């Protein structure tokens, strides 16, 4: 109903009606339109019989209240510790789509996702923003899987290192480049010996930063995207190679919360606060190469897992 | 106005110009004023378009900020000491000058047209000054009365009473644009005829 | 000013205040030095300044401007003076002479007249008065034919 | 459209705007004409309006009927110069008789009844006649509080006419002060004062800045810190300098900084931001104060006085206005117009 | 100072003919040569682009060169042809054929010897000349081939005079000459090391502005000359009118060109839109200035959002108040400052001329130095490389007496030039095989 | 027509017979268009746009409809202008003013057809409105002394206002929300302190008024998600690179280690400012601008909550609720007052997450959550609830009320009728026409419901003439009743504005006799 462009003014309220059920329930988005369609159809006979429309509106509300009490008397309580009931409910809402054949694999996966996000004792609502769906081409439907960790799409900038065991992961929000002040600055040269000083002093400043990072035992580094100043210079990447540090660059700003939630790291914004207390631990970090589609990254085996 | 309301002023009269905030708290009539004609822009601004300031410490910074004000207040104090009451300049006059000229009961005017200034010099008997360092008693203009009056919805400045005048000014009253334009074309025929008759009667 | 780009640089309070006074004093001496030799009229082939104009009026110096690069050269011949490329006090040899200079009007037009009382002079001018532009040009062609003869 | 029982016209603009009016000059101004003689009547109406302001529609009727009577004379064989000369002679005889039957009445603040009667006659032709007794009172009082008797001159730039929609037409009132379309800068300032001493300023509440092109060089950390201290100190001195003079409220022509706005509130001092040019010169005349361009030049002899300054709030809208009232003798005054339509 | 203007080929002659036309009608000059103005402000600097002959006549300082009489006869017979100097017309008898080799080796060699004599006679009449101006197109053989030869000869003759040029950039979407890329690559190679700066203009944006924005569904070349002639006037406008700061062409080089090799600009002209929009758009300062950073007023195929500007210059024409110009400039400088310079802040150069260009209410002119120009030069090289592999149409060039090595030589510089612009962005630095093993 | 032309091409003139024809056609056209939305049983219209990208809305308000319609008749633009002003003045009666202002002109055209000069009608009506407004004033009843009685009046006024809208399905539920919301303002007419949040989903009956406050913002990363016994500091200052040092300074150094020294001095400036903030002993921080990621971790290490980008409205509302001060420069901790709420947590409504403030100190502001099925219901519910809040705020300012349901109109219509029976001349005819127009408003209400309007109005006319000055219509059964018993009540200010504004427009239109149009501008878009 959204993709089609309906033009009748009274046909443009049905598209909003189906979006209402989607928000509150997420299912029955077709059935609610059918019910609303037949109620309006049955109204054309009453208006011919001489019923004023005001009478019709009041009478339907009378019937709606009776409808609620019949359904409630028909229902049955369900306890969250009963796994079998959840599977039967999930597979029933799933066998009406194209993946009805693969419901024998997806249905136990869907329930597992919900049970690993909430606490059944005090569960009053579920937020689906802590569950992320990643779409990747290649293969068939039968190759889907559930990852109890973090999956990153971007490849690694480092050239040579693609697998780390007993990794210590650290997150950075500052920039590894030449020094840069917000005030419009400039370096003035008036003597020939100054040229050699600038080259030497720049290399030392970048070198100092990397020595601090390696001092804490960091194996995997995550940078954050910046668009006003460079985030990873060629000189910086060369040194990080010699110290055997896996580097991942250009992490989005809008999923920093999700990353910290999953692995338990702590964002840092100053080199002076990069200590060993801000690092997360993972049993395995490796990027995997899909057959032909492209390269993918996986982080599995978190010691301090979140509810994602 | 009617056609018989036309008048001749044995002096100089011109239109009111654009004035800044504070023009309205200063007197609009004098009896024996001294007129100081200028060609100098009396407003706070930058000295030269080719200038540039480089400074290291905030102590000089505050000294530089007070330097521009001390320049402006020096010129305005130089004019006020000459005893002049009416000041006219072809260049703009800032609001700071007008408010300053208001606090001492003296009249200011800026962006005066060039032609109206030359007639004022010829009628009052002064001289245009591009600097404020040599305002002798001779470079000032003396008139017998100054006033600002309303004429047909506009405001006009009048300099009347000069006994050594060499200039007149006509104020023509019509009812429509083409009524006074045709009036002035007939006046021009009378002016030229008299000019020729002087040389040969 | 310098032909190469030149800006004024100030670093202290005194230099900011004393720049404007210094420039005016220098201009006064230059014009007074010119008037010391006895010049009565100054003719230039370019733009004039307001401060120079104000001081020229103070020292009773008549000032005219005309930029043709061909009228000025003719004027050099007429009075016998020689051109100068820099604003310097002219040498007694370099100053021309003329028996009268005045501003006059002829037939609704303002003109400037450099008149010699000398019969010969260096060059001469013929003033044409007519009732139509077409009438003058044909008479102008006749004057050329008479001169070429 | 002549006389008290006259009717009006509804003009329509180039873009679609609607204007209902009865003034003679405006109808001929908003009208678009092509005939050259028609434009001559338009210019005739405007000339009378500038000189007098009343009698714009009467003159064109007199002028029109003066031409109509000449059609018969032209046909009967009279040179129009004879007609034009005759009209001139008649006008001279009519005018000399006109001031033979005149009656000098009065000009004095004591009585004001003859002036009200004259004001009533002119308003009797408009839609304002519904309450023209009240409106006559407002008009006469407004002139006599700005009128200079010795020079025999009044200045309309000292009378501000401002109208806001809503309310009722009878809510029109005369305010012997100033009304501005602004409010207090900080939302938590008090909404009224009762012994206001007015401090009028022209410079903004920001650290100084020379106008000539300039550069400041920071070459070390101590230079950086000395600059940081100079910033925050400069914010303090302006507000201290205001308070020692005894001022109660601050009026400024430019904006305030975030730091300077809060410090004013912390020192119990209401202020107004981004006021207009002509408004400032009116407040200076109204409250009797003076305008200062620098904090340093502020003294206790330059403050004005004001009996009451308040923020008045209208109905559903967010529009708020500030009013300055109850001063001493004032040469400035404003007219406030209300009504249920923009056309009123 | 004194400047000389030289035009060659098809495109160069047309623009120059209009340029002298949109100069005479300002300064009070007429198609006979007299001066009929009453304002002395026009005649103060009248001699920078003109010579005065006895009798009050004025003549332009222009040299017209083409290898075929057809174009020169059109200008001579057409409007304003009686104004020009009689001997300044230099013409051949056979044309160039758009073979860059023919115009660079065979025909241009025997013509420059006679043209170089003329420019000497023009340079002898000036007390102190300051530089030259060249107008040519990069597609025709004479514009590229003879244009390259002329510049090389000029440099050897004249040691340190400035070399300003106005060259149109080819738009390959409008490919025209099947062999377009050969002509463009070689001339740019020579231009890089022998000119101070070049002002590029493409016919694409020349096509778009009139057609889409204004009107005339079928705009012919005649209108295209007017649009570029509007831009001719402005970069050059300050020079012919006085100002508070004497802005000469030499200080333009130092103040606009930070690096001697990255010296290619693209100009801008705001006040020209739809005829109805010419009336109903409230042509105030900030909306008029808003056209400087727009995606429509540009006349080059280089996206700025995917680039970083180096230096900007703003020229204003008209009699305004001083305040509002700076106020909006202060606003605009910080409004879209996010997409601004990398390390050269406060680039804005402000110039104001009282008398606007004749015809309209308001006018300005903008110059910008972009890092997106490489997007244009890259595409030229990519098309060039695809053709050189097949050696297509190569005999028409090699067979005229030029070694094949030159085609490979010129390619190297184009890759070198592109690498230079790429280096100053630091954003474009951001794999199919499976080799990701131990080290 | 004179043979000589005086107007440019495209300009047109209309005169007496044609001018008064056009002006009356336009007025009755707009009056009859909106009569269907009047009274407790009026219906709603659909507005769909050809220009604004096919926008669609369903409304009953008489002012929203007249704003969107593209009228072009000169006389119809006068009617639209009064309705917009009336909405901005008292917020109700937009439909009643335009119908009444149109019914006066309908009777005015008949009088002209009987050869009565227009000035005679206006002078006649001027006496009629004076006696009409005076009779209304004598009908006013003024409470306010008793809280219990005044509380009842507010429920009666809100109940009547919601009748004609979509909220009438749940009038009992929505009357309590509207009344209790206005009692929070403590007499200050700052309606902007009430934030109506509308989000799609669920039934219309799930709407409620929150006991505390709600903010639709997000807290910083790695900070406490919930705090008990919070102390709130409200600030308006810069924290994302606060180093906007107003001067035009610049850095000029001859090395690189100097730059790295100055860069470190930048962070020391931000760190020092954060310490001065924490000196106030706060545990919750609210700012109206952005917060950079460096000061974000400073609060994250200190265990504080930081809210960012809460605009001017979001900050001023929090000040009233918690009583804190919007502070800056953080140099004197003693002079700044903090807020206090009992609990702060995150709640989920629909899908989104909002910050919940509970147990606030003052509570002089509030938030209202609206629920519904379609965007048309949510917009209609919010617009309907705006009418109730405004008219209640006027009642608190001036607590005198007048009965409604047609009881008010019939009273004033009788007072003019008594006057017209003593006045001789043609003015007597005009005054009677005024009574015919006022009595149409009760008639129109009865027509929309399907009742015999002529019979019911006839009974009202007799009842009001014999002294039963509280008689009026009863919609639920279509008979007559007492308003003192049933409780239909309006505001004195609202009815006064409806009467005075309507009578004026029929005056300004009626004096017009000549219509002139300038030649319109042609469409040549950019
Ligand atoms: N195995 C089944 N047998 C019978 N009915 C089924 C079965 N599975 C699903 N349904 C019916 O399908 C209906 C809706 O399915 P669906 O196509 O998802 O529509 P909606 O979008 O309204 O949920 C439900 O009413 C349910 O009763
Ligand atoms: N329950 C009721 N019984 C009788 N009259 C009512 C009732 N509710 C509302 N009304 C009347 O409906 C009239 C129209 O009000 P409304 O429909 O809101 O349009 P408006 O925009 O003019 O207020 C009011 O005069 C009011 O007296
Ligand atoms: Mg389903
Ligand atoms: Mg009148
Ligand atoms: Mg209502």
């Amino acid at each position: 109903l959204k993709q089609m462009q309906v033009l009748h003014p009274a046909a443009r309220m049905l598209v909003e009606l189906s979006k209402a059920q989607d928000i509150e329930a997420g299912d029955g988005t077709t059935s609610v339109v059918i019910i609303a369609g037949s109620l309006l159809d049955s109204c054309t006979k009453l208006l011919q019989k001489g019923i004023h429309p005001t009478i019709i509106s009041e009478s339907f509300q009378k019937a709606l209240e009776k409808g609620i009490e019949i359904l409630t008397d028909m229902s049955r309580p369900v306890e969250l510790s009963d796994r079998e009931t959840l599977l039967n409910s999930a597979t029933t809402s799933l066998n009406s789509k194209v993946v009805s054949q693969y419901s024998s694999l997806l249905s136990p996966m869907s329930v597992n996702a919900v049970m690993k996000v909430i606490d059944p004792a005090t569960a009053t609502s579920v937020d689906l923003r802590d569950i992320k769906i990643v779409k990747k081409l290649g293969g068939t439907i039968d190759d889907c899987e559930l990852v109890e960790g973090l999956v990153l799409t971007q490849k690694v900038s480092n050239s040579g290192i693609t697998r780390v065991e007993k990794a210590k992961i650290g997150l950075i929000q500052f920039c590894l480049s030449a020094p840069k002040t917000d005030m419009d600055n400039q370096i003035v040269v008036s003597d020939y010996a100054q040229m050699d000083r600038v080259l030497r002093e720049e290399r030392a400043y970048i070198l100092n930063l990397v020595k601090q990072i390696k001092k804490t035992g960091c194996n995997v580094l995550l940078i954050q995207k910046s668009i006003l100043r460079d985030a990873l210079s060629d000189l910086a990447l060369h040194f990080l190679n010699k110290m055997k540090i896996m580097v991942i660059k250009d992490i989005e700003r809008e999923d920093i919360e999700f990353i910290c939630k999953t692995i338990g790291t702590k964002p840092v914004a100053h080199i002076d606060q990069f200590t060993a207390d801000m690092l997360g631990s993972a049993e395995l970090a490796e990027e995997v190469n899909l057959n032909g589609s492209g390269k993918l990254l996986k982080i599995t085996g978190c010691a301090s897992p979140g509810k994602t | 106005g009617a056609l018989e309301d036309s008048q001749l002023v044995a002096g100089v009269a011109f239109k009111k110009t654009f004035s800044y905030a504070g023009f309205e708290m200063q007197p609009k009539k004098y009896h024996n004023p001294k007129i100081a004609l200028l060609n100098v822009e009396l407003e706070l601004k930058a000295e030269k378009d080719n200038a540039e300031i480089r400074v290291h410490t905030v102590e000089d910074y505050q000294a530089i900020v007070d330097a521009e004000w001390n320049i402006l207040y020096d010129k305005l104090e130089k004019i006020h000491h000459s005893g002049a009451k009416v000041v006219l300049s072809k260049l703009p006059i800032g609001d700071v000058a007008t408010q300053y000229f208001a606090d001492r009961d003296m009249f200011c005017a800026g962006r005066v047209p060039e032609e109206d200034l030359k007639r004022t010099m010829m009628a009052c008997g002064g001289s245009i000054q591009t600097s404020v360092n040599a305002l002798s008693a001779d470079v000032l203009g003396r008139c017998q009365v100054f006033e600002e009056t309303q004429i047909g919805g506009e405001r006009y400045n009048f300099f009347t009473g000069c006994p050594k005048a060499k200039t007149c000014t006509f104020i023509l009253r019509g009812g429509a644009e083409q009524f006074m334009e045709e009036t002035e074309r007939s006046l021009h025929d009378a002016i030229m005829i008299v000019r020729r008759a002087i040389k040969n009667d | 000013i310098t032909e190469t780009k030149g800006t004024v640089l100030i670093k202290t309070a005194e230099e900011l205040m004393n720049f404007s006074k210094g420039e005016e004093n220098l201009m006064d001496a230059q014009v007074k030095a010119i008037a010391d030799t006895g010049a009565n009229v100054v003719v230039t082939g370019g733009k004039v300044a307001d401060m120079a104009l104000h001081y020229a009026n103070k020292y009773n110096i008549m000032l005219v401007r005309l930029n043709s690069k061909w009228d000025l050269r003719r004027l050099c011949k007429t009075v016998g003076a020689t051109a100068l490329p820099r604003l310097t006090p002219p040498v007694l040899e370099e100053m021309g002479h003329c028996d009268s200079v005045y501003l006059s009007e002829v037939g609704d037009t303002q003109v400037v007249v450099f008149k010699h009382e000398k019969e010969d002079g260096a060059i001469s001018t013929i003033v044409l008065r007519g009732s139509t532009d077409n009438l003058m040009d044909d008479i102008e062609r006749a004057v050329d034919d008479g001169v070429n003869t | 459209s002549l006389g008290p029982n006259g009717l009006d016209k509804m003009m329509v603009d180039k873009d679609g705007d609607v204007t209902v009016t009865n003034d003679g000059a405006t109808i001929l101004s908003m009208m678009d004409v092509d005939h050259q003689i028609a434009k001559l009547m338009v210019e005739l109406s405007k000339s009378q309006d500038d000189e007098i302001g009343d009698g714009t529609t009467g003159v064109v009727v007199l002028a029109g009927a003066l031409l109509e009577e000449a059609e018969q004379l032209l046909d009967r064989g009279i040179h129009p110069i004879r007609i034009a000369d005759g009209y001139e002679q008649a006008a001279r005889v009519a005018i000399e008789h006109l001031d033979k039957i005149s009656d000098s009445v009065l000009v004095d603040i004591k009585d004001t009844e003859p002036l009200i009667q004259t004001a009533k006659t002119t308003l009797g032709s408009k839609v304002v006649n519904s309450c023209h007794r009240q409106m006559a009172e407002i008009a006469v009082n407004a002139v006599l509080t700005v009128a200079d008797m010795e020079r025999r001159d009044v200045d309309f730039e000292l009378i501000k006419v401002e109208g806001k929609v809503g309310g009722r037409l009878e809510d029109t009132k005369l305010i012997k002060g100033v009304i501005v379309d602004k409010d207090f800068s900080h939302p938590q300032m008090p909404k009224k004062v009762e012994d206001a001493k007015i401090a009028i300023l022209t410079c903004p509440f920001e650290p100084p800045k020379p106008k000539t092109k300039h550069k400041l060089d920071v070459t070390s950390v101590e230079d950086y810190k000395a600059l940081q201290k100079y910033e925050k100190e400069k914010f303090e001195e302006m507000i201290q300098q205001i308070k020692e003079t005894g001022a109660n409220l601050a009026i400024c022509q430019w904006g305030f900084d975030d730091e300077a706005n809060h410090l004013l509130l912390q020192n119990n001092l209401p202020a107004v931001r981004w006021v207009g040019g002509p408004e400032i010169e009116l407040i200076a005349i109204a409250t009797g104060g003076r305008i200062v361009p620098r904090f340093s030049e502020l003294t206790a002899e330059k403050l004005g006085f004001a009996g009451l300054v308040q923020e008045i709030s209208f109905g559903t809208t967010k529009d708020k206005m500030l009013v300055i009232e109850q001063c001493k003798n004032s040469r400035a005054v404003t007219i406030f117009i209300r009504g249920g339509n923009k056309m009123i | 100072r004194e400047i000389v203007h030289i035009q060659a080929g098809q495109c160069g002659n047309q623009i120059g003919a209009k340029f002298w036309e949109v100069i005479s009608d300002e300064h009070g000059i007429d198609p006979t040569g007299t001066y009929h103005g009453d304002s002395d402000l026009q005649l103060d600097r009248i001699s920078v682009y003109y010579n005065e002959a006895t009798g009050g006549k004025y003549v332009p300082r222009a040299i017209l060169v083409d290898l075929e009489p057809g174009t020169m006869d059109s200008v001579r017979s057409g409007p304003f042809g009686q104004i020009f100097r009689p001997d300044n017309f230099v013409f051949g008898q056979s044309g160039a054929g758009n073979n860059w080799a023919k115009g660079h080796y065979t025909e241009g060699a025997e013509l420059v010897d006679s043209v170089l004599d003329v420019v000497r006679k023009e340079a002898e009449s000036c007390d102190c000349l300051q530089g030259f101006q060249l107008t040519h197109s990069l597609g025709g053989g004479t514009g590229s081939g003879m244009g390259t030869l002329l510049i090389s000869k000029i440099r050897e003759e004249y040691p340190d005079r400035i070399m300003n040029t106005f060259s149109v950039v080819p738009s390959p979407k409008v490919s025209d000459t099947v062999v377009e890329p050969y002509n463009a690559t070689l001339s740019v190679h020579q231009l890089v090391e022998n000119t101070d700066e070049t002002y590029c203009i493409d016919n694409e944006a020349l096509y778009d502005i009139c057609f889409r924005t204004l009107k005339l569904t079928t705009p012919t070349y005649g209108d295209l000359n007017h649009l570029v002639s509007a831009t001719m006037s402005g970069v050059t406008t300050c020079l012919r009118f006085p100002g508070q700061l004497n802005a000469d062409l030499r200080k333009l080089a130092v103040n606009m060109v930070p690096f001697p090799r990255l010296h290619f600009f693209m100009p801008g002209f705001a006040p020209l839109t739809s005829r109805g929009s010419q009336q109903y758009r409230a042509l105030t300062v900030p909306e008029l200035t808003q056209q400087v950073f727009d995606a429509k007023n540009m006349m080059a195929a280089c996206d700025p959002r995917h680039g970083r500007y180096l230096t900007v210059a703003a020229v204003f024409r008209g009699r305004m108040s001083m305040k509002e110009v700076d106020e909006q400039m202060l606003n605009v400088q910080n409004k879209n400052s996010s997409y601004f310079v990398e390390w050269i802040p406060n680039n804005v150069k402000t110039a104001v001329c009282d008398i606007p260009p004749r015809g309209l209410k308001m006018a300005v002119t903008f110059i910008g130095n972009s890092t997106a120009i490489q997007e244009l030069f890259k595409r030229i090289s990519e098309q060039f490389t695809a053709m050189f592999r097949r050696k297509a149409f190569l005999h028409w060039y090699t067979g005229e007496g030029m070694d094949e090595m030159e085609f490979t030589e010129a390619e190297s510089n184009m890759n070198d030039l592109v690498s230079e612009y790429q280096q100053y962005q630091d954003a474009t630095a951001e794999f199919g095989e499976e080799a990701e093993e131990e080290a | 027509l004179a043979p000589v032309n005086i107007f440019k091409a495209g300009a047109d003139e209309e005169r007496a017979e044609t001018a008064r024809l056009t002006s009356f056609i336009g007025a009755i056209a707009i009056g009859d268009l909106v009569k269907s939305t009047l009274g407790p049983k009026g219906m709603d219209k659909i507005l769909l746009s050809s220009g604004r990208d096919a926008s669609l809305m369903v409304t009953n308000d008489g002012a929203t409809i007249l704003k969107n319609i593209g009228v072009d008749n000169p006389a119809a633009k006068v009617l639209v202008d009064m309705s917009r002003v009336q909405d901005d003045e008292v917020g109700d009666g937009t439909t009643s003013v335009t119908v009444l202002a149109a019914e006066l002109l309908r009777e005015a055209e008949s009088l002209i057809a009987k050869k009565i000069h227009p000035q005679t009608i206006i002078a006649g009506w001027r006496e009629a409105t004076k006696a009409a407004r005076e009779a209304l004033l004598s009908s006013a009843v003024d409470h306010g002394s008793d809280e219990v009685k005044f509380r009842q009046d507010l429920m009666n006024i809100a109940g009547t206002t919601l009748s004609s809208k979509l909220l009438t399905h749940h009038k009992d539920h929505f009357t309590k929300l509207a009344v209790e919301a206005v009692l929070r303002l403590k007499g200050s007419g700052n309606l902007e302190a009430i934030h109506i949040i509308k989000k799609l989903g669920g039934s219309l009956a799930d709407s409620y008024l929150d006991e505390g406050f709600l903010l639709d913002k997000k807290i910083g990363v790695n900070q406490p998600k919930r705090i008990e016994n919070a102390k709130i500091l409200i600030a308006n200052t810069g924290m994302d690179t606060d180093k906007i040092k107003i001067f035009g300074s610049r850095v000029r150094v001859d090395s690189t280690a100097k730059v790295a020294e100055i860069e470190h001095a930048e962070k020391e400036k931000m760190k020092e400012k954060v310490e001065r903030i924490l000196k106030h002993g706060i545990n919750c921080f609210i700012n109206r601008q952005l917060i950079y990621n460096y000061p974000e971790q400073l609060f994250g290490a200190a265990g504080v909550m930081a809210i960012e980008h809460a605009d001017f409205a979001g900050v001023e509302r929090l000040a009233l609720v918690t009583g804190g001060e919007i502070a800056s420069t953080f140099d004197h901790p003693e002079l700044v007052k903090l807020g206090s709420c009992k609990l702060i947590e995150e709640v989920m409504i629909g899908e989104d997450k909002l910050i919940h403030f509970s147990g606030v100190a003052l509570g002089e502001a509030c938030t209202i959550v609206l629920r519904g099925a379609t965007q048309q219901i949510l917009d209609e519910a919010e617009r309907s609830l705006h009418d109730a809040l405004c008219v209640l705020a006027q009642t608190v300012k001036d607590s005198r009320t007048v009965y409604g349901g047609g009881c008010s109109e019939m009273l004033m219509a009788h007072a003019v009728t008594q006057l017209a029976n003593r006045t001789p001349g043609k003015e007597a005819v005009a005054m009677e026409s005024y009574a015919k127009a006022l009595r149409m408003l009760p008639t129109i209400i009865a027509d929309n419901a399907g009742y015999d309007s002529a019979d019911l109005v006839a009974q009202l006319r007799a009842a009001h003439s014999e002294g039963n000055t509280t008689a009026g219509l009863d919609m639920r059964e279509g008979t007559i009743g007492d308003m003192a018993i049933l409780g239909i009540t309006e505001s004195f200010q609202v009815k006064r504005q409806v009467l005075l504004s309507a009578a004026e427009a029929a005056e300004v239109i009626l004096r017009v006799d000549n219509i002139i149009k300038a030649a319109p501008r042609k469409r040549v878009p950019d």
